[PDB]
C-alpha cells in the first residue's frame, strides 16, 4: 500500500498567522488520465473528518477560501492563509490513486495563545462515597495555557503516585486553553487515617506552583 | 436534505459479529457509493470498503477481506457492514459515508458523513455508576466565583451522558473524558457559576447511562 506521510505532526499557529502542512507519497498520485487524485479532511474535536479539498486544489463548497492546495506528484502541501480559531483539529491528506485508499497519519493543529494559569479547585470526598467505603479527592485544573502542566497529590506533606487518575480535555475552540482533572482515590479508612491533602501544579506560567489544599478535621 | 444516521453504539463480545447500519436519506440512495471508514483513537483513518447500491457492486481493502461484508437494503435506503470474528483491536469508530466522487464523471460532488458507530468489544459486563457531588471545601474560587463538580465512577461500557441543570447550564462547564482502570470508568465534569447563583439556587448534575438503564440526578448542595 502506499504510505502518506505528513508533516509537522503537531503545529502551534498564532490566530492571524499563515500555516502550511506537508504530505508526501510513497508514489507518485498520477493516474493515467491525468488526474491526481489527493483530498484534504479537516477532523474538529468531537467532529466527523470533513472533506476541505479534491484533486490536490479544488475546494469543496461551504469552505473558505483561506485555504489553498498544490503539489504533484508525491509532494504535496495545505496552506491556510491565515488561521482562525476554528482551525483547531486534525487535518488529513488521502490518496485514491492507489487502491487500496490510504491516508495520511494526521497533523494536529493547537492555537498558540498567551500563557495563562490555571485555576486550581479541590474538593473532599462526598458522604455518599464514603458512606461505601471509597474516598476520592478530585482537583480540577482549569482554563490553562500552554498545555504541559504537572500535577502532585501530598497526604499529610508527602507525595502519593498510587491511585491518581487523570484526564486532560482537548484545547477549546471558545478560548484556546485547555483544562484537566486528577483524581486521587484511596479506601474510607486510609483517608480517615490522615490530615491534610492536597494539589501542586506546576506550571510554566510561575516559578512557585499552585497549591490547593484542605485539612479534614471534623465538622 | 442528505442525511446518513448510523445506529448506536454497541458492546459486542470477542468472536461475535455486529451488524451496522447508515440508514440515508435526502437523495436517490441507488446512485451514489457509500464507503465505509474506521477510526481507532489514535488520530488514525482507515479505508475499509464501498458498495454501489444500485447493483450490490462492492469492493474490499484486503486487510478487511473476510472480516467485512457490506449489505444494501434498496427499499429501506440503508446501507450496512458486518464486522466478524471480533478482538479486542478492532474496538473503534466506524463511519458510513456519501463520499461524493462520481467515477462516470471522474468529478466529485459534496462529501456527507454518518455520525459514527463506537464498537466496544469487550467481554466486561456492563456496570452503573455512582454518581458523587462535588462541592467545595477549600478548593473553590470562593469570591465572585464559585466551582463544583461531579464525579461519575465505576461504570461500563461508555458512553455516558452528562449534563448540569438538564444542559440549561453551558458555559463555565468542562466534561472530562472518561479514563478506563480495570473495566471500568470515571468521568468527571465542574461547573463555575458566580457566587450570587449557589447555593441561593438549585444545581444539578444529570447523568445518563443507557446501556445500563440509569438516569440519576444528583443535587450540588453545600
Ligand atoms: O480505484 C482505483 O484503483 C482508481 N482510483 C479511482 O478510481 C478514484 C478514487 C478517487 P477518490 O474518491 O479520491 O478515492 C479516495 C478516497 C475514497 C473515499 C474516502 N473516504 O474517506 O471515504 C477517502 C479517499
Amino acid at each position: 500500500d502506499i504510505v502518506m506521510t505528513q508533516s509537522p505532526l503537531t503545529l502551534s499557529v498564532t490566530i492571524g498567522q499563515p500555516a502550511s502542512i506537508s504530505c508526501k507519497s510513497s508514489q507518485s498520485l498520477l493516474y493515467s488520465n491525468g488526474k491526481t487524485y489527493l483530498s484534504w479532511l479537516l477532523q474538529r474535536p468531537g467532529q466527523s473528518p470533513k472533506r476541505l479539498i479534491y484533486l490536490v486544489s479544488k475546494l469543496d463548497s461551504g469552505v473558505p477560501d483561506r485555504f489553498t492546495g498544490s503539489g504533484s506528484g508525491t509532494d504535496f502541501t495545505l496552506k491556510i492563509s491565515r488561521v482562525e480559531a476554528a482551525d483547531l483539529g486534525l487535518y488529513y491528506c488521502v490518496q485514491g490513486t492507489h487502491f487500496p485508499y490510504t491516508f495520511g497519519g494526521g497533523t494536529k493543529l493547537e492555537i498558540l495563545r498567551a500563557d495563562a494559569a490555571p485555576t486550581v479547585s479541590i474538593f473532599p470526598p462526598s458522604s455518599e462515597q464514603l458512606t461505601s467505603g471509597g474516598a476520592s479527592v478530585v482537583c480540577f485544573l482549569n482554563n490553562f495555557y500552554p498545555k504541559d502542566i504537572n500535577v502532585k497529590w501530598k497526604i499529610d506533606g508527602s507525595e502519593r503516585q498510587n491511585g491518581v487518575l487523570n484526564s486532560w480535555t482537548d484545547q477549546d475552540s471558545k478560548d484556546s486553553t485547555y483544562s484537566m482533572s486528577s483524581t486521587l482515590t484511596l479506601t474510607k479508612d486510609e483517608y480517615e487515617r490522615h490530615n491534610s491533602y492536597t494539589c501542586e501544579a506546576t506550571h510554566k506560567t510561575s516559578t512557585s506552583p499552585i497549591v490547593k489544599s484542605f485539612n479534614r478535621n471534623e465538622c | 436534505e442528505v442525511k446518513l444516521q448510523e445506529s448506536g453504539a454497541e458492546l459486542v463480545r470477542p468472536g461475535a459479529s455486529v451488524k451496522l447500519s447508515c440508514k440515508t436519506s435526502g437523495y436517490i440512495f441507488t446512485s451514489y457509493w457509500i464507503h465505509w471508514v474506521k477510526q481507532r483513537a489514535a488520530a488514525g483513518l482507515e479505508w475499509i470498503a464501498r458498495i454501489y447500491p444500485g447493483t450490490g457492486s462492492s469492493y474490499y481493502n484486503v486487510k478487511f477481506k473476510g472480516k467485512a461484508t457490506l449489505t444494501a437494503d434498496k427499499s429501506s435506503s440503508t446501507a450496512y457492514m458486518q464486522l466478524s470474528s471480533l478482538k479486542s483491536d478492532d474496538s473503534a469508530v466506524y463511519f458510513c459515508v456519501r463520499w461524493g466522487f462520481i467515477p462516470v464523471r471522474e468529478d466529485y460532488v459534496l462529501d456527507y458523513w454518518g455520525q459514527g458507530t463506537l464498537v466496544t468489544v469487550s467481554s466486561a459486563k456492563t456496570t452503573a455508576p455512582s454518581v458523587y457531588p462535588l462541592a467545595p471545601v477549600c478548593g473553590d474560587t470562593t469570591g465572585s466565583s464559585v466551582t463544583l463538580g461531579c464525579l461519575v465512577k465505576g461504570y461500563f461500557p461508555e458512553p455516558v451522558t452528562l449534563t448540569w441543570n438538564s444542559g440549561s447550564l453551558s458555559s463555565g462547564v468542562h466534561t472530562f473524558p472518561a479514563v478506563l482502570q480495570s473495566d471500568l470508568y470515571t468521568l468527571s465534569s465542574s461547573v463555575t457559576v458566580t457566587s450570587s447563583t449557589w447555593p441561593s439556587q438549585s444545581i444539578t448534575c444529570n447523568v445518563a447511562h443507557p446501556a445500563s438503564s440509569t438516569k440519576v440526578d444528583k443535587k450540588i448542595e453545600p
